[PDB]
RNA sequence: ACCGAUAGUGAACCAGUACCGUGAGGGAAAGGUGAAAAGCACCCCGGAAGGGGAGUGAAAUAGAACCUGAAACCGUGUGCU
RNA sequence: UGAGUAGCGAAAGACGGGUGAGAAUCCCGUCCACCGAUUGACUAAGGUUUCCAGAGGAAGGCUCGUCCGCUCUGGGUUAGU
């Protein structure tokens, strides 16, 4: 692996699955730098799934995405899997990688760790 | 007699006054049939049934000394006909 | 691990009593020292 | 082990001359007009022009 | 002339204290207040209050300029201290004291 | 030709009280504004505690943690090194 | 003085929205996680108001706290079987 963040093996990778599927539901969250050093790699290789939108491609992805429901607006609801295929996928039609940003925030009360903003560009 | 003391008004008793029961707190050492026996003789009403409990004192300090408060004797009564129009 | 002290109301009583102390002449003394004393509480 | 001789003042002095902090290493802001912290934004209105 | 402004009992141990108090000695006005407000310690966001309101001062109280105000005293003094007890093993206690600090700023025109 | 708050009764304060023990039993620490409460109206910084003015008072570093206020110990600035 | 040193008492959390002067630690929602001959449901002894609602943040909580078995104000235990 690349860093372990003092998680177990198991563990680690529960938490990658979370931060990266709440990254396609809302598209903006804020975590600690080091976490969100590692969620780019996960979060950008998906969208390179998405892209070529095979059968293959799917159930690939079908094993990384959480199952969530979308609800927002007053239109019907939708899954994860599904949104990322149908409206992530066609805003990166034409960019060659380069899917998110991190912008840095400062350090927080109570901890002295730092926070950042990861966003799809 | 003067074996009542005074009435309980409370949030609970507002709705058990829909229902005809009437708080009041009583002497310690009184029975519910000697209850019984004094509303009717007060306020001359026909009564149904009379219930009755007992507290504890409670520990309340106020400045620097510590104390205990009064044990109180509760009895709520059942009228089937008048009211007691308390004001 | 079982300790030594096992609250009870009713030995508490039986033993160290106001009616326990009085059944005996040398319970009566015990009252007698304490109320020269001037404890508060006489017996348990 | 414990300690053989009590600590004088005059070590306990020259022992914490390395035992401070510094300035955050902060630097204007040409949006906001006060200072903030160098690779991050402004707190007054989120500006990280550039 | 000086003006000033006192924090009695405060509960942070004096020797946290000291440490940002030596990052303000002075310092600008502006400056002061811009360290304070960057700096991850327990004892920045009190300071801050102490020397905004001794700015508040020298601007009612007094018919000064704010802008070429500069601090010539920072010092933290220390007050009575809370005694707690905590249980180690083997039946015994050992001490904790919780330490309370007087903290003073003064803010000098010049001249 | 006895003590003057570590003294004098254990107890100058609501002390055989707190508290400790199953029980018999053991057993503390704590006095002082000012002559008079006249106990800071009002203005400024906060969420508050606190502080700076004004005012009462002979005195407010006598502001209720309040008569004087030593030492240990902890901080700031300076002449010589 | 030791010294800003040892320790902070078995363990899986992540993000969104609010409250707020101040939020990793408080509320609401989603996902993931742990026990399930028991960390689930009753009741005897023992404790004696720790139970409920509305307010508060000095001290207690081995951190923070807008929260609490903590403070203030009011309430709560009903038998011929």
């Amino acid at each position: 692996g690349y860093r372990k963040l003092g998680r177990t093996s198991d563990q680690r990778k529960a938490m990658l699955r979370d931060l990266a599927t709440s990254l396609i539901i809302s598209e903006r969250i804020e975590t600690t730098e080091a976490r969100a050093k590692e969620v780019r790699s996960v979060v950008e290789k998906l969208i390179t799934l998405g892209k070529k939108g095979d059968l293959a491609s799917r159930r690939n992805a079908a094993k990384t995405l959480r199952n969530v429901e979308i609800l927002n607006e007053d239109e019907t609801t939708q899954t994860a899997l599904q949104k990322l295929f149908g409206e992530i996928a066609e805003r990166y039609t034409e960019r060659q990688g380069g899917y998110t940003r991190i912008l840095k925030q400062g350090p927080r009360r109570g901890d002295g760790a730092e926070s950042v903003i990861i966003e799809l560009v | 007699r003067d074996i009542l003391k005074r009435p309980v008004i409370t949030e609970k008793s507002s709705e058990a006054m829909a229902e005809d029961k009437y708080t009041f707190d009583v002497d310690t050492r009184v029975n519910k049939t000697q209850v019984k026996m004094a509303v009717e003789e007060i306020f001359n009403v026909k009564v149904a049934s009379v219930n009755i409990m007992n507290y504890k004192p409670k520990k309340k300090r106020m400045g620097r000394y510590q104390g205990y408060t009064n044990k109180r004797r509760k009895a709520i009564v059942t009228l089937k006909e008048g009211s007691d129009d308390l004001f | 691990v079982k300790r030594t002290y096992q609250p009870n109301k009713r030995k508490h009583s039986k033993v160290h009593g106001f009616r326990k102390r009085m059944s005996t002449k040398n319970g009566r003394k015990v009252l007698a020292r304490r109320r020269r004393k001037g404890r508060k509480v006489l017996s348990a | 082990a414990v300690p053989k001789r009590r600590t004088s003042k005059t070590r306990k002095n020259k022992r914490r001359t390395h035992f401070k902090i510094s300035v955050p290493g902060m630097t204007e802001c040409p949006n906001c007009g006060e200072y903030k912290l160098s690779h991050r934004v402004c707190k007054n209105c989120g500006s990280y022009n550039g | 002339m000086e003006a000033k402004a006192v924090a009695r009992t405060i509960r942070i141990a004096p020797r946290k204290v000291r440490l940002v108090l030596d990052l303000i000695r002075g310092k600008n006005a502006a400056e002061a207040i811009a360290i304070l407000k960057l700096t991850n310690k327990a004892s920045s966001p009190v300071i801050e209050k102490v020397l905004m309101s001794a700015l508040a001062n020298a601007e009612h109280n007094y018919d000064m300029n704010t802008d070429e105000l500069v601090v010539k005293e920072a010092y933290a003094n220390e007050g009575p201290t809370l005694k707690r007890f905590r249980p180690r093993a083997q039946g015994r206690a050992s001490a904790i004291n919780k330490r309370t600090s007087h903290i003073t700023i003064v803010v000098s025109d010049g001249k």
